């Protein structure tokens, strides 16, 4: 169910030229805003890093 | 400048609008305020000290 | 002062800019104080009451209700408006725009309806977000409380018909009140509910006396002094209207606060008190039609 | 008044590996033959 709700939009037409990392190297490329309530029964079952 | 993926057969030919296409900016306002009583007038100023 | 601003919506032609630009010193109503505001609370659309248009009575009752505005300098992406009900007596000069009668260099001017006058005039209509805004009418205290029970009174021979009451002069000018091609058989439908809240309050009351009274000062000094400053009046009322009319105290009493409730209701109704001054400065103490006046905020 | 008026694009790669044989250069041609001996 996420995995496409991590894809049901499109790319902006958009290179920020300062990115936020990921301690390694990787480049961020989404934000997904959720409650307080839901983030607490989503993270513990759908695992996590 | 979309992509065209230009066809065989006598199906007429394929036409490539590089359009402008705008947008719009909002305006907003974010107001906040605070108050100020009726002493601290005369003190942050200077006159009842 | 406290300056209010109220927002542009999004895409307007230049004719609706140009539009923008026709109503700089106009009159606006408005529900709620708040510093920044939209358009949505201004247009004639946003006075709905019960799903449907409503009428003179039903702007004036929101007339009464909320708050006038008046737009000092007009904008691209806000209205600024210096509101009149905000500060004190006699400060923060602002500036009209003058219809037909002359608005003399006192006289209290008071906002009411557009259509006791054109009503197709003043519903300058936004073309791109489609919304109208129906400006009031500024007319001082005497005219306004003079025009306003003529057309009921005309509502009264256009009601149930079988001298012609829409001359009335001004100091010097002759007014034409009828504007007949059109708006008179409009008037009489969008005056429609208002004549019959004028009806019903005089029909009830007086046959509500009339089994008052004689239930009355003998059911003593409210008794001898009904008539005392009444003499010939109220017993001659009692001898022209109880004769060439038809004639149970516990319904009685019940009708009482009934009509009084009514009454009550109308007072806030009508009379359309001052709210904002002409009392101006260095002027030709008359103004007339499409020109500015320095107008001063409290009566 | 403003720029961001920019995409960019190409497509090459899988585009020779799916393909899986290529000749260039077709001149005036009529015929084609590949015979088969089995």
């Amino acid at each position: 169910w996420l995995v496409d709700l991590t894809t049901a939009t499109q790319p902006s037409v958009a290179v920020p030229r300062l990115t936020h990392a990921d301690t390694r190297g990787r480049p961020v490329d989404g934000v997904l805003v959720t409650t307080a309530a839901i983030k607490q029964r989503l993270l513990q079952s759908f695992l996590k890093v | 400048h979309q992509p065209l993926i230009a066809r065989d057969g006598p199906h007429p030919v394929e036409q490539p609008v590089h359009n402008y296409m705008t947008k719009v900016i909002d305006r907003r306002a974010l107001n906040a305020a605070f108050s100020l009583a009726t002493e601290a007038i005369a003190l942050l100023t200077g006159e009842a000290l | 002062c406290f300056e209010a601003d109220i927002a542009i919506p999004s895409g307007i032609s230049r004719p609706d800019a140009a539009a923008l630009q026709r109503c700089e010193g106009r009159v606006v109503f408005l529900p709620t104080i708040r510093r920044q505001l939209a358009l949505a609370d201004v247009a004639h659309e946003s006075f709905v009451s019960g799903g449907v248009s409503p009428d003179t009575l039903g702007l004036l009752l929101a007339y009464r209700r909320r708050f006038p505005a008046v737009i000092t300098r007009v904008l691209p992406t806000r209205i600024v408006a210096c509101p009149v009900d905000l500060g004190l007596t006699h400060a923060g000069t602002v500036n009209l725009r003058n219809t037909s009668p002359v608005d003399l260099c006192n006289g209290d001017p008071v906002s009411l309806v557009p259509p006791v006058f054109e009503g197709q005039a003043t519903d300058v209509r936004l073309e791109s977000l489609d919304l109208t805004l129906r400006f009031p009418v500024p007319l001082p205290t005497p005219l306004a409380r003079e025009i306003v029970a003529r057309l009921v009174a005309r509502g009264i021979r256009d009601l149930n018909p079988d001298p012609d009451l829409n001359v009335l002069y001004y100091n010097g000018a002759r007014l034409s009140l009828v504007a007949d091609v059109q708006q008179l058989a409009s008037v009489n439908t969008e005056l429609r509910s208002l004549v019959l809240n004028m009806v019903y309050s005089i029909t009830e009351g007086t046959t509500l006396i009339l089994t008052l009274i004689p239930r009355l000062l003998a059911l003593g000094y409210v008794n001898a002094l009904l008539q005392m400053q009444s003499v010939t009046r109220e017993a001659a009322q009692l001898i022209h209207p109880e004769a060439p009319m038809l004639m149970r105290r516990l319904p009685l009493y019940e009708a009482l606060v009934a009509w009084l409730a009514h009454a009550g209701q109308l007072g806030d109704i009508l009379a359309l008190a001052p709210a904002v001054r002409v009392c101006t400065f260095d002027g030709a103490a008359v103004v007339q039609s499409g020109d500015m006046a320095p107008v001063i905020r409290y009566p | 008044c403003n720029t961001l008026s920019l995409v960019r694009f190409l497509e090459l790669g899988l585009s020779v590996a799916c393909v899986c044989t290529k000749f260039p250069e077709l001149a005036y041609m009529n015929e084609g033959r590949v015979q088969f001996e089995v």
